[PDB]
RNA sequence: UAAUUGCGAUAACGAACGAGACCUUAACCUACUAAAUAGUGGUGCUAGCAUUUGCUGGUUAUCCACUUCUUAGAGGGACUA
């Protein structure tokens, strides 16, 4: 049983891509900044309705091929947007306006993330790199050793007040994920030990674990804060995107069936988040590849494979 | 100068002609492969490519003078506004030119129409082709004219492919029962393309991957 | 004392884009290595010109032709012209703008 | 009509041989992938085999194919 | 400088380049106002966009469009392509997302060639005839 | 609001300007009126015979207001029109010079017109403003 | 099928030409490069008409800014997804 599970709260639609990246910003909590396959974000102001929990208001049209990472800092006035026209956008959430450029990836950037400084922007990419940038476009940190393509980077939001070790942690398709000191620009961890590869990864909101996996559906969880192996979750399908819960040890992982949400602490499947598919088949479900817990863990933002964000709010039991 | 850009490119079409057609006409002895033209400040550079250039240099200064002053003489050129060198080319078993002009020779020598034509095939297979055709054909003691090709390798017929690797070269060999047309093809080796398509566009090669490394539970090194 | 401005406008015209734009891109660099001011080169629209011929059959033409302006020395005006000669591409050095 | 030659299901078939992982029946990574793991002579040409490495994919994503 | 867009509509080779500017309304042709055109059946075809999102929307917006080459038809169908495209490009950039969404239902639902762009040209004529696909004219001997 | 002869449809006002210019009199029309072609590509003679020379005034006016300059020749250009070859297909022939001319030496007689560096007519400033006047009277007749 | 293009049975198995593949064109580039030998607005200066702001001129330089329309280069884009 339970005494919390995710109930289907609304959908979004202005999109014709798939929706390959959600942002939260705790800013605003009224805010989906939105990259999606169609060569443009569109950013929403989150109403909060029932059958059209928020309205679009901006399509960031400037990127020249399919969009695939977006995050916010966690104001909610940047969008830092990676496609795969090898570029990344700094654009404001609610002008468009791309701020600066980022150019220097020789492949699709699938990566961006800021620290929770809102200072440093990492970017992963189908090149097997990873560049550190500014705000204002100097490619400070080119990190190599990835033997296949850099999945994801993500900023770990760092323990104990950013004990002077800016770790980013890249999930990479040589199956190992790399935790990256930014002090001297080199190695911190190797978590090896994927079946196939790693498509994403996530870091605990304190910055203590990596839970990470790829086509295998192994999202070993790792204690980043020790740089050692805690265990494994086994989600049996091609895992997409890896979100810690804000507030809660729940991870949030994107199947290619779906949404599983499953506690860490105590170690359960909370849900099994497959809105029914009428007229889809079997394999031909739609399946979220980006999703992300809010603000506040409580509705969980989805972009699936069917162009649709929907959205899910944690409703008690009764 | 006061000429049109347009009619400035025909022009030099036309004297990038005359030069082919000229020293097609006089060098084939020597085995000529081709002219280029380039003009520098000081000089104008029209460069043999053949086979037998010291045949071209002349005695201490001769005929490469005389070549330059038949030049100067009908262009109105300055001396020295006309600047030809010559350059023994590389590699005349690839050059379909200069081998359509050895069955040019080899016909006018009396030789063989069979057995030194395959030689020639031979020849250019040693110098490491991708195919070689010849086409020697004519009226020899029949009145009814006739064709004999020779091939070996490997050829291409159609497509940029022809425009790529492939060199087709007709050369009339004038002999006393009538005149022959020589047409040699050869197929160089897009190995050895070394400025463009490495091999056919109809390339496709899938990497045979690894023997992979399986699951290899967790094992975390720490740095 | 040397190196005056003269204002130099360079016309490159060719037939073949990969000549004509390694030389003008190398007038680009060469002239900005050593800090020049070009006005960086300007495309003149290509020359389409169509040809008849005799069952019948037609041809065509590639006039590329564009200029890149060097508010330049004299001193490496003279460098930049003599150095990176090339087959078949026509340079044009005319001098400021009248 | 679209009618696929010998080279192309050869190819696709090859790249299912030796690389069912890495292409699956998503065509805008086969692009990506197939750039990354095969000398297709042709931007067309691979999109061609890119998308018959969808379609074999595809098939084989629900059962086995001949040979 | 305003809240502004440019925008152009493109029929068979009648080009329209349009200025979307932030004003007080006008839609002017070349000199003159997108009434007075004259084709004078095709004036309703150029009335169009402006009616099926209601009139009004260009009173905060000045719609300035010159027009170059073609015919008046091509003219007037690619002077339209260019306001409707600088419409929903001025509702997109400064108005927000779902107000183009709104635009983009409005226009999409009628679609006459306000958005979208035709690949249709004047397609090359071959020897031995005068045109693309017709021959010359024979006997049989 | 304001007025300019760009803002009035062409037709109306060439009437407007035509039936104006005949009140004001001030004419130059030379003598060979109506015994005149008026256009090579064309046969008859125009059809009202007292006038077509406003007409025309009034057409070259408004052509020069809302163009940089006109010539002579691109006043033949433009009036000039297609004959019939007879048993051969149409052709486009410049106009009779000396009466598009004529009407350029009338308008440059009233200020309505005067002759444009680069070549040409430009419109005059009481051109331009005799244009746009009655212009706005050819509105104001039509409010 | 457009194709001995293939599928798919099938005393073979791997080959070759050709087709395909490649060359080039009408398409999209609101992302890159620039352009007084292409366009944009503003600004100067100013003609006319209404003025309450404005509309329409003109100006191979009165200057500033842009490359969306124009150009022509790059690739992407399409594989019937």
């Amino acid at each position: 049983a339970s005494n919390e599970v995710l109930v289907l709260r609304g959908t979004l639609e202005g999109h014709n891509g798939w929706v390959t990246s959600l942002a939260t910003s705790a800013g605003q909590p009224n805010l989906l900044l939105s990259a999606s396959r169609d060569k443009t974000l569109i950013s929403w102001k989150l109403t909060g309705d029932d059958q059209k929990f928020g309205v679009p208001v901006r399509s960031f049209k400037g990127h020249s091929h399919i969009v695939q990472d977006c995050t916010l800092t966690a104001d909610g006035a940047y969008a830092l947007s990676a496609s795969w026209d090898k570029t990344l956008r700094l654009w404001d959430v609610a002008t468009g306006e791309t701020y600066q450029r980022f150019v220097g990836h020789k492949s699709d950037v699938m990566s961006v993330d800021i620290d929770k400084k809102a200072s440093m922007i990492i970017s992963g990419s189908r090149d097997k790199t990873i560049k550190v940038w500014t705000i204002k476009g100097q490619c400070l940190a080119t990190l190599l050793g990835h033997n296949d393509w850099v999945s994801q980077v993500r900023v770990v939001p760092n323990e104990k007040a950013d004990d002077d070790s800016v770790t980013i942690i890249s999930a990479g398709n040589d199956k190992m994920v790399k935790a990256w000191n930014l002090n001297q620009f080199q190695i911190e961890a190797d978590f090896i030990g994927h079946n196939s590869n790693i498509n994403t990864l996530t870091a605990s909101p304190d910055g203590t674990l990596i839970a990470s996996a790829g086509k295998d559906g192994e999202i070993m969880l790792w204690n980043l804060a020790a740089k050692k192996a805690m265990y494994t979750l086994s989600a049996q399908d091609e895992v997409f995107s890896l979100a810690f819960s804000p507030n809660r040890y729940w991870l949030a992982a994107a199947t290619a069936t779906g949404i599983k949400v499953f506690s860490l602490d105590p170690q359960y499947l909370v849900d099994d988040l497959r809105p029914e598919f009428a007229g889809y088949s079997k394999a031909a479900e739609p399946h979220a590849v980006s999703l992300a817990w809010s603000a506040d863990g409580q509705t969980l933002f989805a972009g699936y494979t069917d162009n649709v964000i929907r959205v899910w709010q944690v409703m008690t039991a009764n | 100068a006061l000429i049109s850009k347009k009619r400035k490119l025909v022009a030099d079409g036309v004297f990038y002609a005359e030069l082919n057609e000229f020293f097609t006409r006089e060098l084939a002895e020597e085995g000529y492969s081709g002219v280029e033209v380039r003009v520098t400040p000081t000089k104008t550079e029209v460069i043999i490519r053949a086979t037998r250039t010291q045949d071209v240099l002349g005695e201490n200064g001769r005929r490469i003078n005389e070549l330059t002053l038949l030049v100067q003489k009908r262009f109105k050129y300055a001396p020295g506004t006309i600047v030809l060198y010559a350059e023994r080319v590389q590699d005349r078993g690839l050059s379909a030119v200069a081998q359509a002009e050895s069955m040019k020779f080899k016909l006018l020598n009396g030789l063989a129409i069979r057995r030194a034509a395959y030689g020639v095939v031979r020849y250019v297979m040693e110098s490491g082709a991708k195919g070689c055709e010849v086409v020697v054909s004519g009226k020899l003691r029949a009145a009814r004219a006739k064709a004999m090709k020779f091939a070996d390798g490997f050829l291409i017929h159609s497509g940029q492919p022809v425009n790529d690797f492939i060199d087709t070269a007709t050369r009339h060999v004038l002999m006393r029962q009538g005149v022959l047309g020589i047409k040699v093809k050869i197929m160089r080796d897009p190995a050895k393309s070394r400025t463009g398509p490495k091999a056919l566009p109809d390339a496709v090669t899938i990497i045979e991957p690894k023997e992979e490394e399986p699951i290899l539970a967790p094992s975390v090194k720490d740095y | 004392q040397q190196q005056q401005i003269i204002k130099i406008r360079i016309t490159l015209t060719s037939t073949k884009v990969k000549q004509l734009e390694n030389v003008s891109s190398n007038i680009v660099k060469n002239a900005e290595q050593h800090n020049l001011v070009k006005k960086g080169p300007v495309r003149l629209p290509t020359k389409v010109l169509k040809i008849s011929t005799r069952t019948w059959e037609t041809y065509e033409m590639r006039i590329h032709k564009r200029y890149i302006d060097l508010e330049a020395p004299v001193q490496i005006v003279k460098r930049i012209t003599q150095i990176t000669i090339e087959p078949g591409v026509d340079v044009e050095v005319v001098v400021a703008s009248n | 009509g679209r009618v696929r030659t010998k080279t192309v299901k050869r190819a696709s078939k090859a790249l299912i041989e030796r690389y069912y992982p890495k292409l699956t029946l998503d065509f805008q990574t086969n692009k990506r992938l197939c750039d990354e793991i095969a000398t297709i002579q042709s931007k067309r040409l691979r999109n061609k085999i890119a998308g018959y490495t969808t379609h074999l994919m595809k098939r084989i994503q629900k059962g086995p194919v001949r040979g | 400088a305003v809240p502004s867009v440019q925008t152009f509509g493109k029929k068979k080779s009648a080009t329209a380049v349009a200025h979307v500017k932030a004003g007080k309304g006008l839609i002017k042709v070349n000199g003159s106002p997108i009434t007075l055109v004259e084709p004078e059946i095709l004036r309703f075809k150029v009335y169009e966009p402006l009616l099926l999102v209601g009139l009004d929307k260009f009173s905060n917006i000045d719609i300035r469009v010159r027009v170059t080459g073609g015919g008046h038809v091509s003219q007037v169908y690619a002077i339209r392509q260019a306001i409707a495209k600088g419409l929903v490009a001025y509702h997109q950039k400064y108005v927000d997302e779902q107000s183009k969404n709104e635009l983009k239902k409005a226009f999409t639902s009628y679609d006459r060639t306000l958005l979208i762009a035709d690949s249709r040209r004047p397609e090359p004529k071959k020897f031995g005839g005068k045109g693309a696909r017709s021959r010359f004219q024979k006997s049989y001997r | 609001p304001g007025v300019s002869v760009r803002d009035v449809a062409a037709q109306d006002f060439i009437n407007a300007y035509a039936s104006f210019l005949q009140r004001q009199g001030k004419l130059e029309v030379p003598g060979y009126v109506d015994i005149v072609k008026t256009s090579s590509g064309n046969e008859m003679p125009p059809q009202d015979a007292e006038g077509w020379f406003y007409k025309r005034a009034a057409s070259v006016a408004r052509h020069i207001y809302m163009r940089k300059q006109v010539g002579v020749g691109k006043l033949n250009k433009l009036y000039g029109g297609a004959k019939s070859r007879g048993v051969r297909p149409y052709k486009h022939i410049d106009a009779s010079g000396s009466i598009n001319r004529k009407v350029l030496q009338a308008l440059e007689k009233i200020g309505i017109v005067e002759i444009s560096p680069k070549g040409g007519r430009r419109i005059s400033e009481n051109g331009q403003r005799d244009l746009d006047r009655i212009a706005a009277q050819t509105l104001e007749e039509d409010e």
